[PDB]
């Protein structure tokens, strides 16, 4: 659950990147697994093996998405010495969509993805830095 | 939302079985009566919010 | 190839393409309420074990 | 039918001319459209025009600035009498402000 | 200054209790009389705006907007009594409604003191001109034209609502007197550069800006003529009030983020006068000069100095003038022959002089040709970037090269050469179209007569 | 036209000064109130934000039967 | 929702004998001649519904609306100021009984606060 | 079905409805639940069909899961503490129970999915009850336990009813079925601001209630149920269009149109306590129910449809049963923006 | 001939009426903000022997 969360985050942006990559691969394969698990109850696959052939496909690209997002925005804090920088989570986004348009092996939604997973991720770090509420607590 | 008729009216419609310690039937009590009974004397005046603290 | 063609792809087509997607894949359910309760049974794993665990 | 719709056929342009060769082409009733020019011109080329024009011309100074020239005349001349600089560089009086008291 | 608010209230009822052959004649008289009583806000305080009551004020700035709005109503009027002859009384009814309901909206928008009730009159705005466009245009694709111009509005400026509320929430007003005089600076973070994000996009695309300009085209082309005016003389000018209005809480962020919006501005004015010389439609013509034109008003208020801030002000009057006047002389042609092509009829010189004579009037005050009010916006625009940078005038003397360059070739190309040899059906011009032309282009020598009514606050 | 149209600078100056004074009392209060809030919310003590608890007079104070409760 | 529970507060009373205090609105007063508006649009549109003169059909029938409206309106005002003066009592009573939260902080004027200055060009 | 007959189930419904809204204890209100929907199934199989017998035997399933997951929720905060009042809940799984509970029941996302298919099922009438009256109770309980309630779990299910509610809606072409998208899509704004303000909920509730009795009773006066049987009363009805086209806008969220108050309420209030992200999302997401909203105004009253010849012969008819709340329900969905500030009266 | 033209033209006040109606509403609001009348320190000045308020 939001140990996962716990596990990617405990760890100092710009350092230890095999584990980094391990955390965010191990979030990829979970929201891999949940999303084909709605896909089979709402869609379902015809047989057995059509529907473990679809988990493995849907569980491996968010797998390795978030795999090479890690490894990526790790990589490039580290090669760059400036860590609390939005750019290195653009630079892992981007590299994530790269990787989604290659699994789908689709030019356009390669490019899409790396645009649209670059800006999100951006906006994801500045919120880390400026402390940002999604679901924020009611305070009045 | 909770339009309270009971209480305007007084009518006591179904108040009688809220809690453990109100008037049970020939005078039986529950096996926590003291320590709801002590709940409910503290914790019936200040409110909700500084009754969880 | 500025106007009519990329700014046009840019910021109102792909819009459009999205949501047009998005809309078709929503929107298409059979209607058998087996599907649709199995999906409910997920929820209910999910939320279960992914928001009230952390108190 | 050979045909989608039983559809009325589209009608040809209807000449304002043709039936009022002094049409001022305002309407089809010639009462009508004489006294909507009339009311036109009166409104927009009489009363508006000249009358709003020769009103924004004659507005009050309320903007100050034959009262600024004045204050200007004024103080310069005052000032250029006495020996004083012409403009002064302090916007304020410096007595008035309080700076930091140090900057180590 | 319910003196001005009230009276359109009552062209409401007015209007709809009027005998079936006499609402234009009403309509127009008493609209033409509003216009003259708005006339009497000119006269404002050089110190501080005019406050006249809690929730209205009216600026130097404000004064040449409402009276451009209330001179505008008329001359609306007048030009939509042609091709709405076979309609309807109800129809006609319910369209002079759709008019007198965006004046007051518009009226009310421009003089409110509270940022949140100029947010809901900015937007109400919307209403009246989506039906107006989708209701009463021509060709098929003005469905497509109120899609955009609905959404290209509302998907920009939805977060100045959220910027607005929390603006409130912190400071704790919106009053722009409040605002002006409690102003702090802006520190450099991100939050603060997605409030500048926020605040400013909204009315960048209402402006439209370079890279958001795609619905103008379609939005002025498949409107109706009152539409077009409407859209083209003041609709624009709201997101330029909007900046110089909303610019004061910014600073000191503006500087440093100008950069990309001064950049799209310059290259897409150079890109669309470009793009107007390879036209073969009119309207579209005039739409992507009034994108050129807005893109300067953007680059003076973004620069912000009071010199760049005046031309802004005067570039604003000056364009929605031309502009009106530009889209009624294509109507005029477009009823003649029934076809938007610019080169199907030529030559018209011969046949309607008069007609000729305005067009060449109003080409040479769109190309800004002194000492018309439009030389003076755009040249005190320029003058204002050259002290920002000294590289900038090659782009605007480019822009100024190619702006004659177009407006020429339009005047040429419709008025000059031959006629088509063809087209037996050019009558002979009216006395509404004469007046409606002479109605919208002496104001503008009036004005350059006396410049310093149209020249904004910082006179 | 200033005698017949207008009037003099000082009604519009007092009359700002009003509009100011009371859009500064406006936004104070409203600052105020969103610090009230907040505390009230926080703490508890406050009139606002009370949560109903078990009215005490639901209790029977009688011998329940057996000696100790 | 902050107010809903509040001591002394009758449930259904919408109305306290409290709020008899406080000045009843004007009977011109622009939310009421508003309210008026809208009853009398409503009954503009049961006329123009029905394919009846819309100005001029029923004029017993717009008469009921508009005073219906009026006659709502009235209370509704008087409930919504009790309420907006409840709220600012309630304000000044906690603000006055907690003045450690609220302190009067000191008066500097503009000629010793220290503002930094961004030139524009 | 006889008339007393269907005046004593509905009169059973409202009883329902009002035993959970005023009820202190638990089980009081599981039985206003069970009461309500015991005399809810045969008003939706007033007119038998097919279609009909369906779509009661979805909702039945459906809120009889519901109520299951409810009662288990009441019973184990039962044995965590024993006490029968609606209050906390402190227990944070019974908690969870019970608003999983009353999200199926209410129709939020993801058990969104019987709310179009029972819609379409039903008739008219059948559907402006569910649509709107059976909305009370579920939101009475969620407003009582609001404090209890985690912010998370309510947020997350809000913000998926408007996304859903908005992209099923941009596809459907029957009405019934866009009305259900709709009404998910209002569901999610009014639970957005559940845990922060109930007042915002209360008011963005009544005005839902009145733009969708507005809508339904304006469907039902031209007895249309697609788009196309929509796209012939501009040649028999044309206020109905014009007035159906004001109130559509209305529903979209436009400004000065009433519409607007609740979600400009909305985003004020989430404002107030450092919620910036969500209230942009959701005023981006409901831009798609604007949009189609817009696109049935464009086949209803902006454009004009080509006819039928038998409609001649309607045109020598008149409306013989009129509704008599119609002129006052369409005046306060459009123009009641002005009268904001009475929603203090509401707490 | 009253009759045809009255009942013709009555809508021709309209417009002048509601102009005179918010000249008055503008003086009523004018009305409301009188809290610093003769009390501004640039506008401060003893009333003359006869007036009673700087201006209305
Ligand atoms: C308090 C609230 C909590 C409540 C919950 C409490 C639950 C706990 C107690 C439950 C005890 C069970 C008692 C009775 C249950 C009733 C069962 C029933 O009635 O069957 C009817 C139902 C309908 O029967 P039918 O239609 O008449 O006959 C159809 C034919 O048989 C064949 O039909 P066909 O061949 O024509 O169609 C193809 C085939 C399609 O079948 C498939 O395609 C299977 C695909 C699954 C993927 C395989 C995994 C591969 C990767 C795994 C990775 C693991 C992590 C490692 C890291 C990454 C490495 C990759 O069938 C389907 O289309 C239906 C799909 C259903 C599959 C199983 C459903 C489970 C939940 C839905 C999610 C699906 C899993 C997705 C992946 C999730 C992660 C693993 O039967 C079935 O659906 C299949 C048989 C089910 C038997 C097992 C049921 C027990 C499990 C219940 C779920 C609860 C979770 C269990 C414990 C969890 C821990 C807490
Ligand atoms: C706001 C004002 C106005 C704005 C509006 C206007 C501007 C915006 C709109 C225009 C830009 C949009 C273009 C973006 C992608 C759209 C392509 C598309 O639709 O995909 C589906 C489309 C068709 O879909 P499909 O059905 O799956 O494929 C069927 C094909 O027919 C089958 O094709 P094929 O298999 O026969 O052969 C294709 C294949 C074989 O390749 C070729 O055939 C020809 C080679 C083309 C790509 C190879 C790269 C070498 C050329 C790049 C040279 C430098 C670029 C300029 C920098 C100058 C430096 C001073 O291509 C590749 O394999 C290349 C793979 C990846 C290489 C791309 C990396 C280069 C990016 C440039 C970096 C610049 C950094 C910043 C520097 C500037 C600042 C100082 O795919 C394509 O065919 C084209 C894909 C390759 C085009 C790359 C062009 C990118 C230009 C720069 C992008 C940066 C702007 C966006 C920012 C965020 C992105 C990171
Ligand atoms: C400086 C000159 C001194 C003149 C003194 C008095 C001038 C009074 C003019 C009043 C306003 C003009 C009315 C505009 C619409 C024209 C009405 C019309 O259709 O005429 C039919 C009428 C009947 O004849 P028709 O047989 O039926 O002809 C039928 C065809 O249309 C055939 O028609 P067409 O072939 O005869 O052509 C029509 C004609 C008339 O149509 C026009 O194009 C006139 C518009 C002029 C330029 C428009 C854009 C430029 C912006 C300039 C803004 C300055 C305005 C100053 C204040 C104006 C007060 C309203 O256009 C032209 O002839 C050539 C136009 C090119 C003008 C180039 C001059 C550039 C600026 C020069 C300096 C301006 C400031 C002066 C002081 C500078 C510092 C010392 O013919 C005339 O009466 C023509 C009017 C006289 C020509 C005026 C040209 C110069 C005046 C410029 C502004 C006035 C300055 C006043 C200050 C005194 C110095
Ligand atoms: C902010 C300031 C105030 C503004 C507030 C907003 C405006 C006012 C409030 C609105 C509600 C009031 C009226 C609405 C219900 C009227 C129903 C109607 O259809 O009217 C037709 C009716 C004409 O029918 P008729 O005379 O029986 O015979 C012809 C047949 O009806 C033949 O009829 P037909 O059915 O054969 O004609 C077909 C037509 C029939 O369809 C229609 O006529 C459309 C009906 C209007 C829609 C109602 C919307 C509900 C209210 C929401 C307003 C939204 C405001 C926000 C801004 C956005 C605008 C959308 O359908 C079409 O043509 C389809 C074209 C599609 C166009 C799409 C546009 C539709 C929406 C436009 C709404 C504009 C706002 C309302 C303005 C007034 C319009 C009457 O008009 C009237 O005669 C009454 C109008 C009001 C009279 C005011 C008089 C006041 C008292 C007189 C003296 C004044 C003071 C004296 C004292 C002086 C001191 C001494
Ligand atoms: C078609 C036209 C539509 C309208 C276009 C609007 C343009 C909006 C673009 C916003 C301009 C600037 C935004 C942020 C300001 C600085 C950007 C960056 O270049 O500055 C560097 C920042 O470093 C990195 O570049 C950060 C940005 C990288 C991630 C952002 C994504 C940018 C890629 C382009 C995305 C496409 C944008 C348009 C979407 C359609 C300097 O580093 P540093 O001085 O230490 O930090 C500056 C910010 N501080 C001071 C608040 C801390
Ligand atoms: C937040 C992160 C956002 C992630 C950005 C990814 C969006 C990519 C969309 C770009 C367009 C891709 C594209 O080319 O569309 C086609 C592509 C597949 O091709 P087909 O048409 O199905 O061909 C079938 C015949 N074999 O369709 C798609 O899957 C794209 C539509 C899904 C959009 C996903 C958007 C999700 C964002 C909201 C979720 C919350
Ligand atoms: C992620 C969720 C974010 C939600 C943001 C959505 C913005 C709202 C825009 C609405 C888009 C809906 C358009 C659509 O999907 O329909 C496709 C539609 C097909 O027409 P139909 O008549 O419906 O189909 C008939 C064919 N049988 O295609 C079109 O014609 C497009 C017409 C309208 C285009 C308008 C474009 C406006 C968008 C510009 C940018 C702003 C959008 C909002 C996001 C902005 C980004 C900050
Ligand atoms: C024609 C289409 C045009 C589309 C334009 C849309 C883009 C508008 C720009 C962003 C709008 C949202 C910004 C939020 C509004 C202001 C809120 C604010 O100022 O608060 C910020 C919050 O800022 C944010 O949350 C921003 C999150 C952004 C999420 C949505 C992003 C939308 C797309 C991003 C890129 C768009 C920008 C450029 C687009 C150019 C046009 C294509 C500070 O948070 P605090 O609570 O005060 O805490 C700080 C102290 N601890």
């Amino acid at each position: 659950a939001k140990t996962l969360l716990h596990k990617y985050s405990d760890i100092p942006e710009g350092t230890e990147c095999h584990r980094k990559a391990y955390a965010s691969t191990s979030i990829g394969g979970a929201t891999g697994l949940i999303v084909s698990a709605y896909s089979i109850a709402l869609k379902p696959p015809a047989s057995f093996l059509e529907g473990v052939a679809r988990t493995g496909r849907y569980t491996f690209t968010s797998a390795a998405i978030g795999a090479i997002f890690g490894l990526t925005s790790c990589i490039s804090a580290q090669v760059r010495e400036k860590p609390d920088d939005p750019l290195n989570y653009f630079i892992g986004g981007c590299a994530g969509g790269l990787t989604l348009g290659a699994r789908t092996r689709s030019y356009g939604i390669g490019a899409a993805a790396c645009a649209y997973m670059g800006l999100t991720a951006a906006l994801v770090k500045m919120g880390q830095l400026e402390g940002w509420q999604v679901f924020a607590e009611p305070k009045v | 939302p909770f339009f309270d008729v009971q209480k305007r009216l007084g009518l006591d419609l179904d108040r009688w079985m809220t809690i453990q310690s109100a008037e049970q039937p020939h005078k039986i009590p529950g096996r926590c009566h003291a320590f709801e009974k002590e709940w409910i004397e503290c914790a019936h005046g200040i409110g909700g919010i500084r009754a969880e603290k | 190839l500025l106007d009519l063609i990329w700014l046009e792809t840019i910021l109102p087509k792909t819009t459009s393409f999205i949501q047009m997607k998005m809309s078709i894949m929503v929107s298409n359910q059979k209607g058998l309420i087996k599907l649709y309760f199995l999906s409910f049974l997920i929820t209910i794993m999910i939320s279960m074990t992914l928001f009230n665990y952390h108190e | 039918p050979t045909i989608r719709l039983q559809e009325d056929p589209d009608p040809e342009d209807e000449n304002l001319y043709e039936k009022n060769p002094d049409s001022h082409g305002y309407d089809k009733d010639p009462i009508v459209d004489l006294w909507n020019m009339r009311v036109v011109f009166f409104f927009g080329f009489s009363i508006v025009l000249v009358l709003g024009s020769t009103f924004v011309a004659y507005l009050p100074d309320y903007r100050m600035q034959e009262w600024a020239r004045r204050e200007a005349e004024r103080l310069v001349k005052y000032r250029e009498a006495n020996g004083l600089p012409l403009m002064e560089s302090n916007c304020f009086d410096p007595n008035k402000i309080q700076l930091p008291e140090d900057e180590d | 200054m319910l003196k001005i608010i009230i009276p359109t209230t009552m062209l409401l009822p007015m209007t709809w209790m009027s005998k079936h052959n006499m609402i234009w004649i009403n309509a127009t008289v008493h609209s033409l009389l509003i216009s003259l009583i708005s006339l009497s806000l000119l006269n404002q305080l050089g110190e501080n705006s005019l406050n006249f009551s809690l929730t209205f004020f009216s600026d130097s700035l404000s004064a040449p907007l409402l009276v451009l709005t209330t001179w505008l109503l008329p001359l609306m009027l007048m030009a939509s009594q042609s091709h709405l002859s076979k309609e309807t009384t109800t129809r006609k009814k319910l369209y002079i409604t759709m008019l007198i309901l965006l004046q007051l909206f518009l009226i009310m928008t421009f003089t409110a003191t509270e940022l949140i009730l100029f947010y809901i009159l900015f937007e109400a705005t919307l209403v009246p001109t989506l039906i107006i466009i989708t209701r009463w245009g021509n060709q098929t694709e003005r469905l497509n034209a109120g899609l955009y111009f609905l959404f290209y509005t509302l998907a920009g400026s939805l977060p100045l609502l959220v910027a607005l509320v929390y603006i409130q929430n912190t400071t704790g007003s919106l009053n722009f007197l409040i605002i002006h005089y409690w102003s702090h600076p802006l520190s450099n973070s991100w939050s603060n550069i997605f409030m500048w994000l926020a605040c400013i996009m909204a009315f960048m695309v209402k402006m439209p800006l370079y890279g958001l300009h795609l619905w103008l085209p379609k939005a002025h082309v498949e409107a109706p003529i009152a539409g077009s005016m409407v859209l083209a003389a003041v609709l624009l000018k709201l997101g330029g009030y909007g900046m110089m209005r909303i610019t004061t809480i910014l600073n000191p962020l503006t500087n440093y983020m100008a950069y990309p919006f001064l950049m799209l501005s310059m290259w897409g004015m150079i890109m669309t006068s470009s793009i107007c010389l390879r036209q073969t439609d009119l309207k579209s013509l005039i739409a992507y000069s009034s994108v050129s034109h807005m893109a300067l008003v953007i680059v003076a208020i973004m620069i912000q100095t009071p010199w760049s801030f005046m031309g802004a002000t005067a570039l604003m009057i000056a364009h929605g003038l031309t502009s009106s006047m530009l889209f009624c002389l294509a109507n005029t042609n477009y009823e003649r022959v029934h076809s938007r092509t610019m080169i199907l009829a030529r030559g018209l010189q011969t046949l309607l002089p008069l007609m000729a004579t305005w067009w060449l009037v109003a080409s040479l005050t769109n190309l800004a040709l002194p000492p018309s009010i439009n030389l003076i916006g755009e040249l005190f625009i320029i003058t204002a970037s050259f002290s920002w940078s000294n590289i900038t005038i090659i782009l605007m003397g480019m822009n100024m090269m190619i702006t004659a360059l177009y407006s020429l070739y339009m005047l040429i190309t419709t008025q000059r050469g031959k006629y088509t040899h063809h087209i037996n059906n050019i009558k002979p011009s009216f006395t509404r179209e004469n007046a409606l032309m002479a109605l919208h282009i002496l104001p503008l020598l009036l004005l350059t007569l006396n410049p310093k009514m149209i020249l904004g606050p910082l006179y | 036209i200033a005698r017949t149209f207008y009037d003099g600078p000082e009604k519009n100056y007092e009359k700002t000064m009003a509009i100011l004074q009371i859009e500064a009392e406006k936004a104070e209060l409203r600052l105020k109130e969103l610090e009230v809030r907040r505390l009230m919310r926080a703490r508890g003590d406050g009139p606002w934000y009370q949560y109903p608890t078990i009215d005490k007079a639901l209790i029977d104070h009688s011998p329940k039967t057996t000696p100790d409760n | 929702t902050m107010m809903s529970g509040r001591p002394g507060r009758v449930p259904l009373q919408f109305l306290p004998n409290e709020a008899r205090s406080l000045p009843p609105p004007k009977l011109t007063d622009p939310r009421l001649v508003y309210m008026g508006f809208l009853g009398y649009c409503s009954g503009l549109i049961d006329n123009a519904i029905r394919r009846r003169p819309v100005v001029s059909a029923g004029l017993h029938r717009q008469l009921l609306y508009v005073t219906s409206f009026v006659f709502f309106g009235y209370y509704l005002l008087k409930r919504q100021d009790y309420m907006y003066a409840l709220r600012d009592h309630d304000m000044f009573a906690y603000v006055k009984s907690h003045p450690e939260d609220f302190p009067e902080k000191d008066k500097k004027t503009y000629g010793e606060i220290l503002e930094e200055f961004h030139p524009v060009r | 079905m006889n008339p007393i007959i269907y005046t004593t189930l509905i009169m059973t419904v409202m009883s329902g409805t009002m035993l959970v809204m005023i009820s202190s204890h638990w089980l009081l209100i599981w039985i206003g639940f069970e009461m309500n929907l015991l005399a809810m199934i045969p008003v939706l199989m007033k007119n038998f069909n097919p279609r009909a017998t369906e779509a009661a035997t979805k909702y039945f399933l459906t809120q009889a899961t519901a109520s299951m997951m409810l009662m288990m929720a009441i019973i184990i905060n039962l044995l965590y503490s024993g006490q029968w009042t609606i209050t906390k809940m402190f227990n944070p799984v019974a908690m969870t129970m019970m608003t999983m509970a009353l999200a199926m029941k209410l129709g939020l996302s993801p058990f969104h999915f019987w709310v179009p298919e029972v819609t379409q099922g039903i008739s008219l009438q059948a559907g402006l009850l569910l649509l709107t009256w059976q909305k009370l109770a579920p939101l009475s309980v969620l407003c009582q336990i609001s404090q209890s309630i985690n912010p998370n779990l309510m947020l997350t299910m809000a913000m998926l009813s408007i996304l859903i509610g908005g992209w099923g809606g941009l596809n459907q072409t029957q009405l019934r079925k866009i009305m259900a998208y709709s009404s998910i899509a209002h569901m999610g704004w009014m639970t957005a601001v559940l845990p922060y303000n109930t007042t915002m909920t209360i008011l963005n509730l009544l005005i839902y209630i009145t733009m969708t009795l507005a809508m339904f009773m304006l469907l039902i006066h031209s007895s249309a149920t697609t788009t196309l049987s929509l796209s012939h009363t501009w040649n028999k009805m044309p206020v109905i269009t014009s007035l159906m086209m004001v109130t559509l806008l209305s529903m979209g969220g436009l400004p000065p149109l009433s519409g607007f108050m609740p979600k400009w309420m909305i985003i004020q209030e989430m404002t107030k306590n450092e919620s910036i992200i969500m209230p942009t999302l959701m005023a981006m997401t409901a831009l798609l129910n604007l949009y189609f909203y817009m696109r049935l105004a464009y086949s209803s009253s902006l454009t004009m449809f080509p006819s039928t010849n038998n409609m001649k012969m309607k045109w020598q008819f008149e409306h013989t049963k009129q509704m008599k709340l119609l002129p006052t329900m369409i005046v306060l969905s459009t123009l009641v923006l002005p009268m904001t500030p009475a929603l203090s009266s509401l707490n | 001939n009253v009759l045809q033209i009255v009942r013709d033209h009555w809508v021709h006040i309209l417009v002048p009426v509601g102009f005179v109606f918010g000249c008055y509403l503008d003086r009523r609001s004018d009305e409301k903000l009188t809290a610093f009348r003769n009390k501004s320190l640039l506008f401060k000045r003893e009333l003359r022997p006869n007036e009673e308020v700087t201006w209305k």
